[PDB]
């Protein structure tokens, strides 16, 4: 169950990508993805690059994958590490959840931050009071980091 | 008119609608059909998230549209 | 009233004729830095009839009075070094909620009966002399030491999001798309490996009418058949002191109380094993939080300990050893938030974002507000 949905999940990455993000084994090792994001065209992060590794537990698809940024990232709710785990509460997980659909929800994020929930608590200040400066700070780590 | 709202376990429910209907009644038309309260639907179309108080005309919604009812990633 | 009740338990096991200590006197020494191995070392060559006799506890090269501390601190140590993850007999369900169960792994020593007969020896020794360990095991351990049946819900107190998907598939249907077969994939020691639940169970896919076996072998498999020869020998181990006419008076809950005593947290530790960012030891938003930490009833002190970190069960080594979900990250306090809003916390990285309060009476009602909805312990 762990390795025929990861082997059909591949399949259909293959068969339909959304045009943007990208995952695949890296080397030879089905338990370990490696995926690429393409910056939203409406966001500061346009034009970059950015890559996140996928672990995929024992369990899977009953617990959910541990999703982590590579690229940094200058993001309201995307500490320096880079940790992207779903919680509003333990009741948003389920076994019909496919990778494709974090991805989605990932660019999601990256193009409509949070900012009642703040996890780097400086630049979620400066989004709330100045958002011009937050602009103009996000494209420029894009401009270093992504690209 | 006809417009489509994909879901997170891969599930398309056709909806028939108005441009003219807010966005709180489209979630409730989701509420009725999928049973999800709307303070959790976090619907997405062309890469921006819809929000209350406006209408689908203001998204440029029209015939056959696609929609994303997608997780609330947190951090 | 539970108390009352279980007080009434407790007297009637111990007053049991089959349960009374004889007046002789058992000399046990054991050096403090190798307790593990002088412990394994004379309990498991002990008889039954030496079990029985009134334990005397002293330590080597270390001569002190009030031998019930110097049984207090054995116990303490013992149960804190067999119980341990390092040491390969048992192992937390999850790293970010830690909660001890036998480990499946353990069956690749070469004999783990005697290991485990072991810790079947302790933990029915300090049962028996009114001795406290003080581990926190899962209620299915404590459900099959009483020999009662599991079911679904059971899965909850090991892991929640499993339990969360278990009934996911209970509730909705199952359609093809869910590549779901009566198999499971396990790691050890790298490799991973496929356990059929049911002969050829890898290739029987779960349709809507077989699901409810596939959830009842899968809760089953979670639970029971992975440790099968380990716990039977512990409980052999067990039984060979407390009849286990004696041990079915209790619940889940009660056993837990018997073999733990009643739970608490330390707070001395917590202070001495936290980090402030934007905070500083001397401000007055951590004295102030710390004075009220300290005269708090421990129901209300989990509580809070679950609304920050994430749950109420602590690692075995205190605040010192804590995982969040990415790995080691100590309690933390932060200052983030305007003076009306609540205290918040982040879960998976063990945070709590107090606002800059004025007072004291402020801090303390604004804190009992935020953790209501938190229930704990």
């Amino acid at each position: 169950m762990a390795l025929k949905r990861i082997n059909r999940e591949l399949a259909d990455l293959g068969k339909d990508p959304p045009s943007s993000s990208s995952a695949g084994p890296v080397g030879d090792d089905l338990f370990h993805w490696q995926a690429t994001i393409m910056g939203p065209a409406d966001s500061p992060y346009a034009g970059g690059v950015f890559f996140l590794s996928i672990h995929f537990p024992t369990d899977y698809p009953f617990k959910p994958p541990k999703v982590n940024f590579t690229t940094r990232i200058y993001h309201p709710n995307i500490n320096s590490n880079g940790s992207i785990c779903l919680d509003i509460l333990r009741d948003q997980w389920s076994p019909a959840l496919t990778i494709s659909k974090v991805l989605l929800s990932i660019s999601s994020l990256l193009t409509d931050p949070n900012p009642d929930d703040p996890l780097v608590p400086e630049i979620a200040h400066v989004y709330k009071t100045d958002r011009s400066r937050y602009e103009l700070s996000a494209r420029e780590w894009t401009r270093k980091y992504a690209i | 008119m006809q417009i489509f709202v994909k879901t997170l376990t891969g599930k398309t429910i056709t909806l028939e609608v108005e441009s003219s209907d807010t966005i709180d009644n489209v979630k409730s038309k989701i509420q009725d059909k999928e049973g999800i309260p709307p303070d959790q639907q976090r619907l997405i179309f062309a890469g921006k998230q819809l929000e209350d108080g406006r209408t689908l005309s203001d998204y440029n919604i029209q015939k056959e549209s696609t929609l994303h009812l997608v997780l609330r990633l947190r951090g | 009233s539970h108390m009352d009740e279980y007080q009434r338990k407790i007297a009637y096991m111990y007053d049991r004729p089959e349960m009374a200590v004889n007046d002789a006197q058992l000399q046990l020494k054991v050096s403090r830095a190798t307790t593990f191995e002088d412990a394994y070392d004379i309990i498991s060559k002990l008889s039954v009839s030496d079990m029985k006799k009134k334990l005397l506890i002293r330590f080597r090269n270390e001569d002190g009075l009030d031998y019930g501390g110097v049984s207090r601190e054995f116990f303490y140590i013992l149960s804190h070094a067999i119980f341990n993850p390092g040491y390969s007999l048992f192992e937390y369900a999850t790293d970010d909620n830690y909660g001890l169960q036998i480990s499946p792994l353990s069956s690749v020593n070469p004999d783990f009966r005697s290991y485990f007969r072991f810790v079947g020896r302790v933990m029915g020794l300090a049962i028996y002399h009114r001795r406290y360990l003080d581990v926190q095991f899962v209620l299915p351990f404590y459900k099959r030491i009483l020999q009662k049946p599991l079911c679904l819900e059971d899965v909850k107190d090991v892991d929640e999001v499993y339990y969360e998907s278990l009934k996911w598939i209970k509730n909705n249907d199952v359609d093809e798309s869910l590549c779901l077969n009566f198999s499971v994939e396990e790691n050890r020691f790298g490799e991973s490996v496929t356990v059929d639940l049911i002969p050829n169970g890898r290739n029987i896919a779960v349709n809507n009418q077989n699901k409810m076996n596939y959830l009842k072998a899968l809760t089953e498999h979670k639970l029971v058949t992975s440790t099968e020869e380990q716990f039977n020998a512990l409980k052999g181990g067990l039984n060979e002191l407390i009849p286990d006419s004696v041990l079915q008076i209790f619940n889940e809950n009660e056993l837990d109380t018997l073999l733990n005593g009643k739970r608490d947290i330390d707070v001395q530790d917590w202070k001495r094993f936290t980090d402030y960012r934007s905070y500083t030891e001397t401000d007055d938003i951590v004295i102030w939080f710390w004075e009220l930490l300290s005269e708090w009833s421990p129901e209300k002190k989990a509580k809070l300990l679950q609304f920050a970190t994430g749950t109420s069960r602590l690692p075995l080594s205190g605040f010192k050893d804590m995982h969040g979900s990415d790995g080691p990250r100590k309690f933390t306090i932060e200052k983030v938030g305007h003076i009306s809003q609540l205290p918040k916390a982040h879960t998976c990285f063990n945070r709590l974002d107090i606002p800059p309060y004025n007072s004291k009476e402020e801090l303390e009602q604004k804190l009992t507000i935020a953790i209501q909805e938190t229930a704990g312990f």
